[PDB]
């Protein structure tokens, strides 16, 4: 039940002091670094733009994060949508069909201009996201019907509205249709056990690309994929010591379940740790999902004085120790202290002062002592500033140097530098604790290694695993070398110095102590390298490169958080020592959690990608660009939870357009079902055609089709429909380009008009290429607006380029009223814009033609069957009978 | 790498420790076991037992160090057996750091690879002029025509120079010409009686000097002679003189039978039969390696591989003789009966 | 036509790296295998696995 | 065990596409580099960059080539030089299931293991009498003795 | 400049693709015609299409 | 040559070598001493023993 | 560009940058203006070794 | 075996092999009860597990 | 856990240290690098160490 928690003897059992817990400190910790800010720009001349340092609620942002597992990218139908219209002419004969992708495609994002990039950033989003989401189809039931032995498909699964068309219809095309309908079969059909339906039906390609990917996906991870991921929880259990269930994962599929997994787990450390700005944010997360719950425990009071008869009693040097904590003002600033050593070099010491509160110097003394025995300014890494150290270096010496008892041969160095002299009938430098980083010479580990890379990590960012003291947790479980010497040297050299100098009397204060002292340390490194180590530990890379780094005063990305401490305070965190109780909820679930951030995070990078090469693709469309317009377009389509995980630092108020492009730029991704979704979408929408935006728009005057009727009932013909959508472009011999720039000057000296006239009047073509434009499609019955038959691409209020651009579909529909010459006008009816592309939206078709859109395959899972998406399933705490690798 | 042999071995030798059920696991055994044969049922999805009984459970379990014993070998040996079959990720699991080693595997490995890497002296096996291809009668005298002194070959270890009244002369050369000597070991004697041309004996006076190197040796004490200095014998009497040189031993950098420790024994315990499925195994396996199937090597290996591989064999087939296994072999018959010499030598070939 | 061959090639190829059991695919292969094992049981009406 | 070579053949072919990548396309590629890489400098301690740029940043992912290259081989080079070491953990590094390999990388091997385990018919270098000791003039007559035909 | 020649080699490698008339075109390839057909239109301002 | 490990040792080479070509390291192996000048079909006769 | 074509480059631009050895194409005595009968005596002027 | 769905089917066939097994090596504690008859299913077809 | 190589010298250092004063032997001045310890003899006649 308590593992290491045994205590054996009385000497452990303390009283209790107070206690924290993950989302505890996790809070306090922004808090303070928020104080921090406001505290010196408020208090000093500052000149920079307003924010608001807020805390935000670790708990609740967590439990949004959590809440992501839930929501799913596949929705499963039992129909397909449309994918094809029919709309009707005058004719009996022919008909004209529409995909109608290119429809609502036409309408999804807002209308394109040179003016607004961010519109424009959005605006492909939501056009990419929108394929995305019409292409996540499952086709679960369907409705089969029975027929002459068959079982087929009903006309509903199929891709096709032709129920207009019907009641015009020949007896003779009737029934091929009906052929073609009753033609669709469910392919396996007669077999019973089958699984899935197999059918014909027809669909936008677009579209279909996705369902395909994804249809492959669901096929292609099962069991195994599951099996590793779990496995790697399963291994980080052991690491973490986790208390097993006594249950098993069978690997068992039921004939019914067919699995939908959406994230793997072994997660890529680096897209957690690429994010710029991320060191706080990820380093409280590492807080909030790992550290866990316990108690601060005093030492026994019998360690210091002892009752030998009801009269005489000894009493500690430290008559000071009976202190009661300094409110929280100061009790939360030991909290610093442990929350700081707990957390290797990402966490350094400041002293603080109040010109207030006075305190008695002795303080001083001690806390100079403990200081150097209790923190590491090792030279492997350091828990202080360069400044810290050299008070407590000041501290030390100007307490060896106060003599309450009878003074000993002070015999000082030429250097006025503290501690250069050599106290002691035996004389023993105190030049030893001095303060050098590069060796740590005087505090903690000045002859030890704490940083002991050893065995495979299951993370990975971080093999090493922390020794302070060179104290491994084993000794507590089992001893390694006595109870009367556990010294480690410093703490070692401390005593003797204590002793040549000043006084043994305080000398065995921390003789008696050092057990203590060493527990809590032995417990600290536990709860470091094994509790605690998750994504957003930190990797040895940024680790080692801490110390140098700070010497030099680099630019280390992960600026080490400085806290601000309290003279007193050591006191009191040397006479707690911390014994976890509990290890926070929050831990058997982290690393799906962890999964949901860098994959959700990495969708995003993908997304901001793209968008960066769009401006050269086309940087007549977004001449006023920067990054920030995309990254910020993105940042707003997704997910809120992982935005505030990236925001705890308050990062995105910083983040200078090069760090953004950095990201963008960086390389390491984490697999997940909708990234492989979005990815391939993003793939289709390469088009742009796909999009429904060209740079195609020509202006070549032209005459409406004005027609002999001669036999009325030979207007079965295609309803003869007009249509400003090219066949095909225009030989290229015969276009003038034009560019932004070149109708631009042409517009502003007034000369545009005139140009453009002049060669229309010349039957020449003009294209507008270098921007985009959003293209429309309307259907007429008759003489369509002036403002659309004869519509500009561009506005006349300088030349405003772009604009929507119409392209319409006027049938003509005439009467038995109607003379052959009817028709004719004196003078012609002229129509300029003309657009391209190269993609069959609307296609004058026949009648029992209708039916060949079916084309496309079709996998349907049959009614029986039941899809589960087992994400949520990857909890810490599960074990499976089939060991894996 | 070599770890990866220290664990292959590790195991085996843990399941050797598996006698008969009556036992109590050696604490630090089971851990080891545990750990592998999880790891080895999770990569081979066969159903090891870390305490079998069976047979079947046995055969798994020693299939098992076989399947590693290869793979720490680095051999392929291929559809040899209807029962068994070689699992090649066996190495996968060999050079995962999670499984551990002991100190007597470490040890063990770290010297072979050790010596096997570098070279040594070593007193050789055989005698010096071996490989000669003309030898004379011992004691009998001859002079080849022009020649004051005669230096001649008479065994595989001796040699007896023939010299006239007051003659005097350098021998090396007879001894220069095999390869690479270090410090060969003499001793020379006086040849008292010896056989004239005719066949009528002739005594050699007491007076003729034998001096290396200039320094004049005694007769009848080892010296040690560095093969280059001048090997000098002189006839200072007045008669005809026979004396016989003989290399009781050299050194030399080749590698020997104690290049590893009791490596014979080893060998022996391979090449040994025990049983036709034994047998016929380690004959198959070896027709993959540089070693004999089934007979002795003349002349001792001296590459990593070769002397790994008869460890790890050598173990594997305690590991058949404590396990029991039984299964079959493509062109293997085991004859049930009791097991005699007899039966054992017909086998070989 | 050509078409079909490259298809068929691409399969194979794939199939290819199939080496072991539990090793990790690049997902093009899982990709390929995904689709085509689909269709393919499907109209095949075999039990092929991934 | 090919598996293994696959793997670090994979790597090196991958390596050898950062002669400039800004933005790869080979999505595959990334996703086993940047495992191969995390694993190989896990268990090795060294820095080897995704994009390297210095030259120590290039002899680096060199050195790693260079390791599962040897590795992959089966080969201990030894110390041959003052700046490179070969680590022999890079073997279990390749062991790794977790890292994948390119269907190029596979089948290479397949095709190497596949023929170099077998035999096969095929067409000889050299002339069928290159072996002999003894030739003769041609166009010359020559009948050994007692032979109608030679 | 080997980089340059890489390029147009894969563009070329990339039209290559181009069998079929409905083939759904390698997402991978749509990434490279993509950029190619529009940066390469752009200078020279003719229509080329995916 | 016949054996597997010879003729994959090859392709691991050559395509080392390749990687070898593309990142231009630079290091010291010893018994190696780099001549800097350019580099000659001559130059290169010479270190073929 | 894709790796195909990275690596198709880095082989030309590597070999074609440096030498190595090979099997010639030809016969060594090609480029040669006077060839002998085959198998017939001939002793040049004072040589015994010709 | 279990996770086979092998586990029930293995005891089966080494019951029916008069075979005998035996779970654990765990001490266990000894009850000792006696009857005047027939006893109680759980003390005759008790499994030594679950 | 010994990493860099000044960690493994150290290491050996020690073997040969505690090897020497095994040995009862003391080589003196033989390296730049080395110096022994006789304080090793010490650390070998802790009855604590195993």
């Amino acid at each position: 039940q308590r593992p290491e928690r045994i205590k054996t003897t009385p000497y452990l059992e303390g009283d209790v002091l107070s206690s924290d817990s993950g989302p505890l400190l996790s809070v306090f910790a922004l808090q303070e670094i928020m104080q921090k800010v406001r505290q010196v720009q408020a208090d000093y001349m500052t000149a920079t733009r307003e924010v608001d340092f807020t805390v935000p609620d670790v708990q609740q942002i967590l439990d949004d994060i959590k809440a992501l597992a839930a929501e799913q990218v596949y929705k499963i139908v039992k129909v397909p949508s449309t994918s094809f219209r029919h709309i009707v002419t005058q004719s009996r004969d022919r008909v004209l069909r529409v995909d109608t992708y290119y429809e609502e495609m036409s309408q999804v994002g807002d209308v394109i201009t040179e003016d607004e990039p961010e519109k424009f950033y959005s605006t492909i989003i939501k056009k990419v996201r929108f394929i995305r989401g019409k292409g996540s189809f499952i086709l679960h039931d369907i409705p089969a019907r029975d027929h002459r032995g068959m079982e087929v498909a009903e006309p509903e699964v199929l891709g096709v509205e032709f129920k207009n068309v019907l009641p015009v219809l020949t007896a003779e095309h009737r029934a091929m249709i009906q052929n073609a309908l009753d033609g669709s079969i469910i392919e396996n059909g007669n077999v019973a056990t089958r699984d899935v339906d197999v059918f014909i039906g027809a669909c936008s390609e677009p579209i279909y690309r996705i369902y395909n990917r994804l249809q492959g996906y669901i096929e292609a991870v099962q069991l195994q994929e599951l099996r590793n991921s779990i496995g790697w929880l399963e291994r980080l259990g052991q690491r973490k010591r986790i208390t097993y269930s006594q249950e098993v994962l069978t690997d068992f599929r039921r004939q019914d379940m067919i699995w939908v997994l959406a994230l793997q787990l072994p997660v890529n450390p680096q897209v957690v740790w690429d994010v710029p700005r991320s060191s706080i944010a990820n380093l409280i997360m590492n807080i909030a999902t790992c550290l866990p719950t316990g108690e601060y425990i005093a030492p026994n009071p019998r360690i210091s004085s002892i009752t030998l008869t009801q009269r005489i009693t000894t009493t500690g040097p430290f008559a000071i120790l009976t202190g009661s904590t300094p409110t929280a003002q100061q009790l939360n600033d030991v909290r610093k202290i442990y929350l700081a050593l707990m957390f290797p070099g990402q966490i350094i010491l400041d002293l603080k002062i109040d010109p207030g509160e006075r305190m008695d110097p002795a303080v001083r003394m001690v806390a100079g002592v403990v200081g150097h025995l209790l923190f590491t300014a090792g030279g492997r890494f350091t828990n202080l500033t360069q400044n810290m150290a050299r008070q407590l270096d000041i501290a030390l010496n100007d307490y060896l140097l106060y003599m309450y008892n009878t003074r000993v041969q002070v015999n000082y160095g030429p250097t006025g530098e503290p501690l250069d002299f050599q106290i002691g009938r035996n004389q023993y430098d105190c030049n030893v604790f001095r303060a050098d980083f590069a060796t740590g010479t005087g505090y903690n580990g000045w002859a030890t290694i704490d940083v002991e890379y050893r065995d495979p990590a299951p993370y990975v960012h971080a093999q090493r695993y922390i020794r302070y003291c060179g104290i491994d947790s084993r000794e507590l479980i089992n001893p390694t070398t006595y109870g009367i010497g556990m010294t480690y040297h410093c703490y070692n050299e401390m005593l003797r110095m204590l002793v040549a100098a000043g006084k043994d009397s305080e000398a065995a204060y921390f003789r008696s102590m050092l057990p203590f002292h060493m527990v809590r340390f032995a417990r600290i490194n536990q709860i470091i390298n094994e509790d605690l180590h998750s994504v957003f530990s930190l990797p040895d890379d940024m680790f080692n490169a801490l110390l140098p780094d700070l010497i030099a005063g680099a630019h280390q990305n992960a600026d080490p958080v400085v806290l601000d401490v309290s003279w007193i305070s050591l006191w009191f965190a040397f006479n707690r020592s911390f014994e976890p109780t509990h290890r926070n909820e929050m831990l058997e679930i982290a690393p799906l959690i962890e999964s949901v951030y860098a994959s959700e995070l990495s969708v995003m990078k993908v997304d901001m990608r793209h968008l960066s090469l769009m401006q050269r693709r086309f940087p007549d469309v977004l001449i006023q660009a920067r990054p920030s317009h995309f990254w910020k377009a993105v940042l707003n389509d997704s997910p809120e939870a992982v935005k505030a995980v990236m925001n705890l630092s308050h990062s995105h108020n910083f983040i200078n357009i090069r760090d953004m492009m950095r990201w963008v730029l960086l390389p390491s991704l984490q697999p997940s079902l909708k990234l492989v979704l979005e990815e391939e979408a993003w793939a289709a929408a390469n088009d742009f055609e796909d999009l429904m935006l060209t740079d195609q728009v020509y202006m070549h005057r032209d005459m409406l089709p004005e027609p002999r009727l001669d036999d009325i009932e030979r207007f079965r013909q295609e309803g003869f429909y007009y249509t400003n959508m090219l066949e095909a472009p225009p030989e290229i011999d015969r276009v003038v380009q034009y560019t932004y720039e070149i109708a631009r000057l042409q517009a502003n000296m007034g000369q545009f008009r005139a140009a453009l006239r002049r060669i229309m009047d010349d039957d020449d073509w003009v294209r507008f290429g270098g921007v985009l434009r959003t293209v429309r499609v309307k259907f007429f019955d008759a003489r369509p607006p002036d403002d659309i038959l004869q519509g500009l691409p561009f506005s006349y209020d300088t030349i405003k380029y772009a604009t929507e651009t119409t392209i319409f579909y006027l049938i003509y529909n005439v009467e038995f009223s109607n003379t052959p010459d009817s028709l004719v006008l004196i003078n012609p009816t002229y129509t300029m814009t003309k657009v391209f592309i190269n993609k069959r939206i609307v296609e004058r078709v026949r009648v029992g033609q209708i039916l060949a859109v079916l084309n496309r395959r079709f996998v349907a899972y049959k009614g029986k069957m039941r899809i589960m998406d087992i994400t949520q399933s990857l909890k810490m705490g599960t074990k499976l009978a089939a060991p894996t690798v | 790498m070599d770890t990866i042999a220290a664990r292959a071995l590790t195991v085996m030798r843990a399941c050797a420790t598996l006698q008969e059920a009556r036992i109590v696991l050696e604490a630090n055994v089971m851990e080891i076991l545990g750990i592998a044969i999880n790891r080895y049922n999770g990569l081979t999805l066969r159903g090891v037992t870390m305490r079998p009984t069976s047979l079947a459970q046995r055969n798994e379990m020693f299939f098992m160090c076989l399947d590693m014993m290869l793979s720490a070998a680095g051999i392929n040996v291929g559809p040899i057996s209807p029962d068994y079959t070689q699992h090649m990720a066996t190495i996968g699991v060999l050079a995962t750091p999670e499984i551990p080693f002991t100190t007597e595997a470490a040890n063990e490995i770290a010297r072979v690879t050790g010596e096997t890497s570098t070279w040594g002296p070593a007193r050789q096996p055989y005698g010096f002029f071996l490989e000669t291809e003309e030898t004379f009668q011992p004691g009998r005298w001859f002079m080849r025509a022009a020649q004051a002194a005669t230096a001649v070959v008479c065994g595989p270890d001796m040699i007896q120079v023939s010299l006239n009244a007051g003659a005097r002369g350098d021998v090396q050369q007879i001894f220069q010409g095999r390869n690479d000597p270090m410090m060969i070991y003499l001793v020379w004697r006086r040849i008292e009686n010896f056989a004239m041309a005719q066949g009528n004996s002739q005594q050699t006076q007491a007076g003729v000097t034998v001096s290396v190197g200039g320094v004049d040796m005694r007769a009848g004490r080892i010296i040690a002679w560095d093969g280059q200095a001048a090997l000098h014998v002189r006839n200072p009497t007045q008669q005809n003189a026979m004396v016989q040189i003989q290399v009781v031993f050299y050194i030399s950098m080749d590698k020997t039978l104690n290049q590893y420790p009791a490596l014979t024994a080893e060998i022996f315990n391979v090449y040994s039969f025990r049983d036709h499925t034994w047998h016929g195994l380690r004959t198959a396996i070896r027709n993959r390696t540089t070693l004999p199937n089934m007979l002795p090597p003349i002349f001792p290996p001296n590459d990593r591989d070769s002397i790994l591989t008869l460890l790890l064999l050598s173990t594997l087939a305690d590991v058949y003789t404590v396990l029991r296994p039984e299964f079959a072999m493509h062109g293997v018959n085991p004859m049930p009966g009791p097991l005699t010499a007899a039966i054992a030598r017909a086998a070989y070939v």
